[PDB]
RNA sequence: CGCACGGAGGCGAAGAACCACAGAUUUCCGAAUGAGAAUCUCUAACAAUUGCUUCGCGCAAUGAGGAACCCCGAGAACUGAAACAUCUCAGUAUCGGGAGGAACAGAAAACGCAACGUGAUGUCGUUAGUAACCGCGAGUGAACGCGAUACAGCCCAAAC
RNA sequence: AGCUUUACUGCAGGCUGUCGCUGAG
C-alpha cells in the first residue's frame, strides 16, 4: 500500500512466483525480510519479491527505495503465504529474494524487464 | 450421604393419627419431598403410602404425617418397633 | 410531633439483618449490602485502619 | 412477619440455646446460662 | 467391640453393604425406642452402632468397596 | 549489513516523516474506533519488540493500550486546605502514561505478566503504546532459557510493584550515584521523597 | 469414655486411653464460579477475564485470606512558627492496587578522599546535625569515604 | 465556627491569545 506504487498484473505474479519455485530448486532464494534485505545490500540480489499483504507494513516499507539505490529488480505479491510457499516454506513470507536464478535467469531477466517497463 | 427418616415422631397427638387415621408421623430430613417421606416409608416398612403431608417445625426438623391405606395398619405397624 | 418518642412508634421496617457471609446481623436487606463485612459490594473483605489505634 | 425456611431454623436454634443448665451437670462439675434470653425483655438478629 | 475391623476386611464387598444396611436399621430402631422414651436402652449400643457404621464406610472406601 | 529491522528502528526516529508519517495518519483513525486495550497478532515496531525480549512464540502476547493526555483527572478539595494544597488544574501524577498503560493492559489479561512495552504514538489526546505480555504457565516458556525467569512466583503482578522497566526508570532508579539517593533501593524505604 | 468430679451404661490383653506422622470422611453460606437468595432455592454449569488450543471449557491461569513486615500509586489536618500564607506537622494519618517468606535493590553511560585511587546491592556503625535547604525565621537535612555484615556473577537485542 | 465584602492570599469556573492534534492551494 504505501509502499507500493503499481499495480502487478495477476498473469505476471503467476510467472514470477513460477520463476522462483525452480529458483530455488534449480538456483539458490532467500527467504525472509532480514536475509532479503542483505542480499540486496551485498549485491547478491536478481530479482526480490515482496508481498502486499504485510502488517505491519515498516517490516517492508525499506525494499523498494533501497532495490533502488542498488539497482536489484523487485516485484510485487499480493499474497504473503503464497510468496513463502513459492520460496519453499510451510509458512508464509513477507519478502525473498532470488539469489542467483537457475534455469529461469531467462525468464527472470524478462520479468525483470516486464516490471521495468510496467513502470 | 444423609438418609430419609430420621425417627418416629412420637406423642400424644401423633397416637390419635395413628389410631384413628391409620397414620405415621416422622421426623423426616428438611431437605426431603413429599414423594421422597412417601417411598423411604414403603421400603422400610413395607407398606402402600396414600398420602403424606409435611410441616417444618420449630425444632429445627421436618415432620411428616403419613396416611397408610386401609390395607396396612398403622398402629401394626409402629408396634414392631 | 416530638422527634423523640412520638416518632418511635413507626420504626417497624426491617433493614439490617443476619449475613450470609459473615454471620453479623448487618445486611441491608433493601441495600442487599452488608455493612460489616462489605458482602454485596466487595468481593475483598470491608476492612480499614481506622478500625485501630495507628501505630497498632 | 413472613419468615423463610432458614429464618426458621435460626429462630428454632435461639429457643433451643434458651434452655437451662441440666441439673446432672451440676453434679458432675460440682457445681448458670449465661445466654438466656427473653422474648420480650431481649431482642434476637434479624 | 462387637465387631472388629478385620472381621470387616474378611467380608466381601456384598456382605459390608449387608452389614451396613444391617446396622442402619439397628440403629434406626435404637433411636425408635428412644424417641419413644423406651428405656430398655444401653447407651454404649447406639453409641457403637455409629462407630461401626464408620467402619464399614471407611473400609469400602479402603478397598475400592 | 544493516539488519532489515535497523530500518524500522531508523523509521520511528521520526514518526513525523516519510512513509510512516502517512502509516500514523492512517492507523490512527482505526485505532481511536478500537477500544482501550486492543491484543494484536505482530507488533508495530518489531526491532524494538525483539530489543524488549519479544520473540515469535507460544505464550508472547502483544496488545497496544490507548491512555488520555495531560495532566491528572483531580477533583478539588471539599474541605480546608492550605492554598498549598488548593490545587486542581497543575497537579499531574506521578506515574507516567506508559507505565498506565501496562498496568490497564496486565489487568485485561489477568493470567498473563507484563514484560516490557514501548511507545506508538499519539494524536491530540491520547497516547498508544503497545505492551508485551508472557503467560508464565505455558509450557512454551516454562522451558525458554530466556524468558523462563518470569515464571517465578516473585514476578507475579510485577508490573503492580512496580518492577517493569518503565516502572523502575519511573522510579529513578536509573542512576546508580549522585541523585539516587532517595530512589535506591525502594521509594518506600527512603520514606517517599524521591 | 474432653472441659465436667452426675445417673445409667459401655470400651480396653483382639493392647483401648493418650501422642506423632500419614490417610478417610468433611453438610450449607463463604473468592463463591450455572442462576437466583439475609446461610435457602431453581433447571447441567471453570461465572467473569485471559493464555494454549485437537477452536470442545479440551488443557491451564486469575479472583480471596493472612500478625505485622514489603513494594507501587492517592494523600490531609489539628500542630509548630508563641498570629499566619511559604515552611512545619509529613510524604505522617488515612485511602487505592499488589508480592513473598521475607520483599525491594543489584553487576556502573558509578565514584571524583582528583588518584599510579575505589570497584554490583542492601544493611549496621560512623562520616554529621557536617554540606545543602529556609518569611536565610522557626525549622529541615544528605552523600562520597571509612570500619563492619555478607559476598557472585551473569542473560538477551544486533552483527555473522 | 457560621456569614459578608472594592480585607490579605489563593483556588475552581467563564472569556481570550498561543502551541499540539493540523492537511492541500
Ligand atoms: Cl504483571
Ligand atoms: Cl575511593
Ligand atoms: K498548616
Ligand atoms: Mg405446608
Ligand atoms: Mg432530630
Ligand atoms: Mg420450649
Ligand atoms: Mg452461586
Ligand atoms: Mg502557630
Ligand atoms: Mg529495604
Ligand atoms: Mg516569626
Ligand atoms: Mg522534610
Ligand atoms: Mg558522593
Ligand atoms: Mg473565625
Ligand atoms: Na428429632
Ligand atoms: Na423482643
Ligand atoms: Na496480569
Ligand atoms: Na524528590
Ligand atoms: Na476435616
Ligand atoms: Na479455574
Ligand atoms: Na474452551
Ligand atoms: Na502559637
Ligand atoms: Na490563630
Ligand atoms: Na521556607
Ligand atoms: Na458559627
Amino acid at each position: 500500500p504505501v509502499y507500493v506504487d503499481f499495480d502487478v498484473p495477476a498473469d505476471l505474479e503467476d510467472d514470477a512466483l513460477e520463476a522462483l519455485e525452480v529458483a530455488r530448486d534449480t538456483g539458490a532464494v532467500k527467504k525472509g525480510t532480514n536475509e532479503t534485505t542483505k542480499s540486496i545490500e551485498r549485491g547478491s540480489a536478481e530479482l526480490v519479491f515482496v508481498a502486499e499483504d504485510v502488517q505491519p507494513e515498516e517490516i517492508v516499507m525499506h525494499i523498494p527505495e533501497l532495490a533502488d539505490e542498488k539497482g536489484v529488480p523487485f516485484i510485487f505479491v499480493e499474497q504473503q503465504d503464497d510468496l513463502g510457499h513459492a520460496a519453499g516454506l510451510e509458512v508464509g513470507s513477507a519478502a525473498a529474494a532470488v539469489t542467483d536464478a537457475g534455469e529461469a535467469d531467462a525468464d527472470v531477466e524478462d520479468i525483470a524487464d516486464k516490471v521495468e517497463e510496467l513502470r | 450421604s444423609w438418609d430419609v427418616i430420621k425417627h418416629p415422631h412420637v406423642t400424644e397427638k401423633a397416637m390419635n393419627d395413628m389410631d384413628f387415621q391409620n397414620k405415621l408421623q416422622f421426623a423426616v430430613d428438611d431437605r426431603a419431598s413429599k414423594g421422597e417421606v412417601a417411598d423411604a416409608v414403603e421400603e422400610q416398612y413395607d407398606v402402600t403410602v396414600e398420602q403424606v403431608n409435611t410441616q417444618n417445625t420449630m425444632d429445627g426438623e421436618k415432620k411428616a404425617v403419613v396416611r397408610l391405606s386401609e390395607d396396612d395398619d398403622a398402629q401394626e405397624v409402629a408396634s414392631r418397633i | 410531633t416530638g422527634a423523640g418518642t412520638p416518632s418511635q412508634g413507626k420504626k417497624n421496617t426491617t433493614t439490617h439483618t443476619k449475613c450470609r457471609r459473615c454471620g453479623e446481623k448487618s445486611y441491608h436487606t433493601k441495600k442487599k449490602v452488608c455493612s460489616s463485612c462489605g458482602f454485596g459490594k466487595s468481593a475483598k473483605r470491608r476492612d480499614y485502619e481506622w478500625q485501630s489505634k495507628a501505630g497498632e | 412477619g413472613k419468615k423463610s425456611k432458614a429464618t426458621k431454623k435460626r429462630l428454632a436454634k435461639l429457643d433451643n440455646q434458651n434452655s437451662r443448665v441440666p441439673a446432672w451437670v451440676m453434679l458432675k462439675t460440682d457445681r448458670r446460662n449465661h445466654k438466656r434470653r427473653h422474648w420480650r425483655r431481649n431482642d434476637t438478629d434479624e | 467391640t462387637v465387631l472388629h475391623v478385620q472381621e470387616i476386611r474378611d467380608m466381601t464387598p456384598a456382605e459390608r453393604e449387608a452389614e451396613l444396611d444391617d446396622l442402619k436399621t439397628e440403629l434406626l430402631n435404637a433411636r425408635a425406642v428412644q424417641a419413644a422414651g423406651g428405656a430398655p436402652e444401653n447407651p454404649g449400643r447406639i453409641k457403637e452402632l455409629r462407630k461401626a457404621i464408620a467402619r464399614i464406610k471407611t473400609i469400602q472406601g479402603e478397598e475400592g468397596d | 549489513a544493516r539488519s532489515a529491522y535497523s530500518y524500522i528502528r531508523d523509521a520511528w526516529e521520526n514518526p513525523g516523516d516519510g512513509q510512516l508519517a502517512e502509516l500514523q495518519w492512517q492507523r490512527q483513525q482505526e485505532w481511536r474506533n478500537e477500544g482501550a486495550v486492543e491484543r494484536i497478532e505482530r507488533p508495530t515496531r518489531l526491532d524494538k519488540a525483539r530489543s524488549q525480549g519479544y520473540k515469535a512464540k507460544q505464550g508472547v502476547i502483544v496488545a497496544r493500550v490507548s491512555v488520555r493526555k495531560g495532566s491528572a483527572r483531580k477533583r478539588r478539595h471539599k474541605a480546608g486546605r492550605r492554598s498549598k494544597r488548593q490545587g486542581v488544574t497543575r497537579i499531574t501524577r506521578r506515574k507516567d502514561i506508559q507505565r498506565v498503560a501496562e498496568e490497564r493492559a496486565s489487568r485485561t489479561f489477568p493470567n498473563l505478566r507484563v514484560l516490557n512495552s514501548y511507545s506508538v504514538g499519539q494524536d491530540g489526546r491520547q497516547k498508544w503504546h503497545e505492551v508485551i505480555l508472557i503467560d508464565p504457565n505455558h509450557p512454551a516458556i516454562q522451558n525458554d532459557d530466556d524468558l523462563s525467569w518470569i515464571c517465578a512466583d516473585d514476578q507475579a503482578d510485577r508490573v503492580f510493584r512496580g518492577l517493569t522497566g518503565a516502572g523502575r526508570r519511573n522510579r529513578g532508579l536509573s542512576g546508580k550515584g549522585k541523585g539516587s539517593e532517595k530512589t535506591r533501593p525502594s521509594l518506600r524505604s527512603n520514606g517517599g521523597k524521591g
